[PDB]
Order: C-alpha cells, then structure tokens, then sequence
C-alpha cells in the first residue's frame, strides 16, 4: 500500500482473549508451580481413593 | 443370676470391643484424610 492496520489491537484483543482462557483452565500462575500442584493434586486423590479401597473392601466387622 | 450376669457382661464386652474397633478405625481414617491435606 505505501510502495509509493489494527494489527496492534487485534494482537492485544488476541492476547487477553488467550489470558482469559487459560486463567480460565489454570493458567494464572508460573507453569512448573501449576504442574507440581496438579501432581500433588493428583497424587493426594489417588491416596483417598487407595485408603477408601483398603478400609472399604477388607471388612473388620461382620 | 450370676451365669447370666458372666453371658451379659460377655456380650457387652464384645460389643464395647467392635465399637472400639469402628473408633479406631474411624480415628485412623480421618487421620489419613487430615495427613492428605
């Protein structure tokens, strides 16, 4: 054109768009901090499910 | 009255073992659920 647009706004409408988005599905904080987070998470989960498993099935009383 | 006396009192003392049995277990139970969080 000038041989002889809102690129900056587009990009910045992009970019809260995608911050929403992942603060939406998690991602707010630092990556390494979310990820041990979500392991821990997942690691206390299975521990309750493993307990519940072993004070469920093997019955004391009869 | 004694023999039944000797047949409640073993009864009830079965009964105070399971309930202390449940206890335990319900002690130990919360305290893996308190140590997982």
């Amino acid at each position: 054109m000038d041989k002889d647009q809102d690129l900056n706004a587009l990009k910045t409408k992009f970019q809260e768009l995608r911050k929403l988005i992942g603060t939406m599905p998690g991602i707010h904080v630092s990556p390494e901090q979310q990820q041990q987070q979500l392991h821990s998470l997942r690691e206390q989960v299975r521990t309750k499910n493993e307990l519940l498993q072993k004070y469920k099935s093997l019955c004391m009383f009869e | 009255n004694h023999e039944a006396a000797t047949c409640l009192e073993d009864v009830v003392y079965r009964g105070d073992m399971l309930l202390e049995k449940i206890q335990s277990a319900l002690a130990d139970i919360a305290q893996s659920q308190l140590k997982t969080r």
